[PDB]
RNA sequence: GUGAAAUUCUUGGACCGGCGCAAGACGGACCAGAGCGAAAGCAUUUGCCAAGAAUGUUUUCAUUAAUCAAGAACGAAAGUCGGAGGUUCGAAGACGAUCAGAUACCGUCGUAGUUCCGACCAUAAACGAUGCCGACCGGCGAUGCGGCGGCGUUAUUCCCAUGACCCGCCGGGCAGCUUCCGGGAAACCAAAGUCUUUGGGUUCCGGGGGGAGUAUGGUUGCAAAGCUGAAACUUAAAGGAAUUGACGG
């Protein structure tokens, strides 16, 4: 029921918030202080998701392992291109507790 | 046993000899085959559960219990069946109160205590807020690991 | 002709029902189709229930039963003479006959 | 019985076979006057049980799925 | 019977009927207040509701679903809505 | 009798033959469609709204309320769903079909449950392009139907 | 001759059938 | 066009060898020649190298796999056995 | 082992009893005119994964529906191909019996097969010998699931919930008993009724028995074979249900 959860609440933060996919984009916003949850396939690379996950702690931002891979992240995402991983601006729908 | 039932039996191997007596051992019990072939009747669900359970000294027991669904004593419909998720129930609950009265004592006090299968009569009585069952027995144990016959422990389970 | 019209055997609402082996003759017979008789009988015959108890060394020893269950063709059972060919009518009835207490 | 009774053997536990396994579970004609026989020479009798080998669920019964045709 | 009043049924037999083999349709379910003990305000439930009712004003649970009927938590009084 | 099932069944809703608000109800026509707004905010499909409205708001019926049924109510906002609820819930049930399928190949069973799904979408999008609801060139694929459901 | 009999003849004589028209 | 009926990949071994011994390499060949989803980047570029050898060219990694296909299902059942019998041994 | 035997195993310890080991099958009794599934079919435990009927609904859409040439998915058993495995049973085959003969029925052995994965085949008395959707037309008692309402008993607990029984009602099922509803050649069927008082919608399909599901052509299949499918000629009956009699190892 979780993975259900975390791809409706990924498919309503599309459509409704805003988002940005890919690695760069991802550090780019993390250190602007304005990534509020980054969520990373499990098919990520060791040291990317480290060192994403090190960038997190330093912005005080959390880090959701999605269950999936880039190939399923992309399609959760409602794209049709792999995304290892993401970043929410805003939810606006509640997957990030205010 | 001086005045118990008689439709259950033991194994009770041998294992060491001194002088002119045998001394034996627990290996397992089981029930005579008139009493298990009494109790399978129609019109009633009978719920069968197995557990691998190791003693605290290193005696490793299967322990197969057999419940059978009862009828009350005012029912006027022919058969009792349990729905399968109240046989599910059952077996769960009797698979977790057959590895209690085993995980934390030692073989001894587990073979005293099957004598008269009080863990038999507590699972009927855990049983009756799910449905009522009559014929509760742990019908069988099986020895399936012994722990290296240290001798001192077989004397004082024969001696004290 | 229809002889009965459950075509002699009990399946209603399946399409497979699994094959059980004549005890007489070891035939495939379908397990709702065969004849059922659970026979309960005393392990000693009544000649010798007083012989085994005076030879008993118990004193209130309750003899055990012998629980057997069989299974026949309907070739086995009427050659044995457990079933028998009825009327018309009288094929009708599914009472089993009385077990004559008395 | 004589040789058990001079050998020192007085009472006996019984313990009916049938042929068992997924033949036949009636035991023969034997049994009863072996019992009786048994019994009226003397020997003491214990435990009565039948031990019979019931298979869980066994092979394939010899005969074929038309049985033994006579 | 060839009589039967098909215009008329009484209420007995009206009532024993199917919803929707009534004369005319006429709801099983209804509404009701729930006074939830410890609180002040009403809420109007469904008597077959589907979801969990919550008091907005304390962080407890009013009824819980199950397969015909909500089942109203103990301590809570319920009236009807209009018969 | 089921579409696809021998089922005959006869588990429906019977509607009051009162058409008129109840008069304890005290929501207007305004907060009900201020509560289903914001409902669909939340990303509630209509069925969803109708089912929390009507339980914990005590709203026997939007259309009696408000004179507007729920999805005309969000489309006249402006916030309808892009595919019609029940036509996205069979392309959700046609996608899980098919993932758990491409991971057990002997559940031939699971197979003709997958052709009887994709026979009700393609029927339904048959009869959502006749009402134009859906554009005359709409297809449901198998492979790129992943993106659009869940 | 029973059915099924009759059935394997001819599914016999159909193959004879067959070889003999295709050695041609 | 389709350009074959039946033959597809083996059709370049013409009339030779036979049509059931054809009919048998051509599913192998199939998989042998085809281009499998990389389980690391996710990208369909996971091809044969030599036998057993199995190299994607976008993130340049090496996997030792079957000899026509990238993993056996004696390798599969083996790597689902050996994790059960090490959840097993430890607690 | 058998009706009786014999082939066969046996002082080399056969059969029997005990203790273990290994292998592959099979899931008894519970198991029912009970359940589920489109059928074929499905019965050890637990976990995972998707799916589904029925019920409840004052939820949503608003006619999206029924049946369906062509086409497609599945399709017992046997059979074929490839890889494992091969305990039991057991086509072929060998032998022992029986017999006038016995290429069989009975017995001993035993290959393919029977078991699993992968790919074919698409046939069964694949049956309810009985198309699907819809409406109406008797009663009665049960049973499976869901729901609703009730004297009471019971389980813990301090009471209600919740289980297990008891009494009913509703909805969908598997069925049963009964009936001068009615139909039918009848057997029988609450459907095989609502049919000369002939029309709810729709699909497939029969036209005396044989020849013959044969020949030929086409098409599918590795093969076995599957689908489509005549004609010449022959014949006065072939058949169905019931009745009386005769006969029955
Ligand atoms: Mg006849
Ligand atoms: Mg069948
Ligand atoms: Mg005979
Ligand atoms: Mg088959
Ligand atoms: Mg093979
Ligand atoms: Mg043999
Ligand atoms: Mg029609
Ligand atoms: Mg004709
Ligand atoms: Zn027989
Ligand atoms: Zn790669």
């Amino acid at each position: 029921k979780s993975l259900e959860s975390i791809n409706s609440r990924l498919q309503l933060v599309m459509k409704s918030g805003k988002y940005v996919l890919g690695y760069k984009q991802t550090l780019k916003m993390i250190r602007q202080g304005k990534a509020k949850l980054v969520i990373l396939a499990n098919n990520c690379p060791a040291l990317r998701k480290s060192e994403i996950e090190y960038y997190a702690m330093l912005a005080k931002t959390g880090v959701h392992h999605y269950s999936g891979n880039n190939i399923e992240l992309g399609t959760a995402c409602g794209k049709y291109y792999r995304v290892c991983t993401l970043a929410i601006i805003d939810p606006g729908d509640s997957d990030i507790i205010r | 046993q001086n005045d118990e039932v008689a439709f259950r039996k033991f194994k009770l191997i041998t294992e060491d000899v001194q002088g002119k007596n045998c001394l034996t051992n627990f290996h397992g019990m089981d029930l005579t085959r008139d009493k298990m072939c009494s109790m399978v009747k129609k019109w009633q669900t009978m719920i069968e559960a197995h557990v691998d359970v190791k003693t605290t000294d290193g005696y490793l027991l299967r322990l197969f219990c057999v419940g059978f669904t009862k009828k009350r004593n005012n029912q006027i419909r022919k058969t009792s069946y349990a729905q399968h998720q109240q046989v599910r129930q059952i077996r769960k609950k009797m698979m977790e109160i057959m590895t209690r009265e085993v995980q934390t004592n030692d073989l001894k006090e587990v073979v005293n205590k099957l004598i008269p299968d009080s863990i038999g009569k507590d699972i009927e009585k855990a049983c009756q807020s799910i449905y009522p069952l009559h014929d509760v027995f742990v019908r069988k144990v099986k020895m399936l690991k012994k722990p290296k016959f240290e001798l001192g422990k077989l004397m004082e389970l024969h001696g004290e | 002709t229809k002889k009965r019209r459950n075509n002699g055997r009990a399946k209603k609402g399946r399409g497979h029902v699994q094959p059980i082996r004549c005890t007489n003759c070891a035939r495939c017979v379908p397990k709702d189709k065969a004849i059922k008789k659970f026979v309960i009988r005393n392990i000693v015959e009544a000649a010798a229930v007083r012989d085994i108890s005076e030879a008993s060394v118990f004193d209130a020893y309750v003899l055990p039963k012998l629980y057997v269950k069989l299974h026949y063709c309907v070739s086995c059972a009427i050659h044995s003479k457990v079933v028998r060919n009825r009327s018309r009518e009288a094929r009708k009835d599914r009472t089993p006959p009385p077990r004559f207490r008395p | 019985a004589q040789r058990c009774k001079e050998l020192g053997i007085t009472a006996l536990h019984i313990k009916l076979r049938a042929t068992g396994g997924n033949r036949t579970k009636t035991p023969g004609p034997g049994a009863q006057s072996a019992l009786r026989a048994l019994a009226r020479s003397g020997m003491k009798i214990g435990r009565i049980e039948d031990v019979t080998p019931i298979p869980s669920d066994s092979t394939r019964r010899k005969g074929g799925r038309r049985g033994r045709r006579l | 019977p060839l009589a039967k009043d098909l215009l008329h049924p009484s209420p007995e037999e009206e009532k024993r009927k199917h919803k929707k083999k009534r004369l005319v349709q006429s709801p099983n379910s209804y509404f009701m207040d729930v006074k939830c003990p410890g609180c002040y305000k009403i809420t109007t439930v469904f008597s077959h509701a589907q979801t969990v009712v919550l008091c907005v004003g304390c962080s407890t649970v009013l009824c819980q679903p199950t397969g015909g009927k909500a089942r109203l938590t103990e301590g809570c009084s319920f009236r009807r809505k209009q018969h | 009798g089921r579409m696809h099932a021998p089922g005959k069944g006869l588990s429906q809703s019977a509607l009051p033959y009162r058409r008129s608000v109840p008069t304890w109800l005290k929501l207007t026509s305004d907060d009900v469609k201020e509560q289903i707004y914001k409902l669909a905010k939340k990303g509630l499909t209509p069925s969803q709204i109708g089912v929390i409205l009507r339980d914990s708001h005590g709203v026997a019926q939007v259309r009696f309320v408000t004179g507007n049924k729920i999805l005309r109510i969000l489309k006249s906002k402006g916030l309808a769903p892009d595919l019609p609820e029940d036509l996205y819930h069979l392309i959700k049930k046609a996608v899980a079909v098919r993932k758990h399928l491409e991971r057990n190949r002997k559940d031939k069973d699971a197979k003709f449950r997958l052709i009887l799904i994709e026979s009700r979408i393609h029927r339904l999008a048959r009869y959502y392009k006749t009402k134009r609801v859906l554009p005359p060139n709409w297809k449901y694929e198998s492979s790129t139907a992943s993106a659009l459901v869940a | 001759m029973r059915a099924k009999w009759r059935k394997k003849r001819m599914r016999r004589l159909k193959r004879k059938r067959r070889k003999m028209r295709q050695r041609s | 066009a389709k350009r074959t009926k039946k033959v597809g990949i083996v059709g370049k071994y013409g009339t030779r060898y036979g049509a059931s011994l054809r009919k048998m390499v051509k599913k192998i060949e199939i998989s042998q020649h085809a281009k499998y989803t990389c389980s690391f980047c996710g990208k369909t570029k996971m091809k044969r190298r030599a036998v057993g050898i199995w190299h994607c060219g976008s993130c340049m990694k090496t996997v030792a796999g079957g000899a026509w296909t990238y993993n056996t299902t004696s390798a599969v059942t083996v790597k689902s056995a050996i994790r059960r019998l090490k959840e097993l041994k430890d607690q």
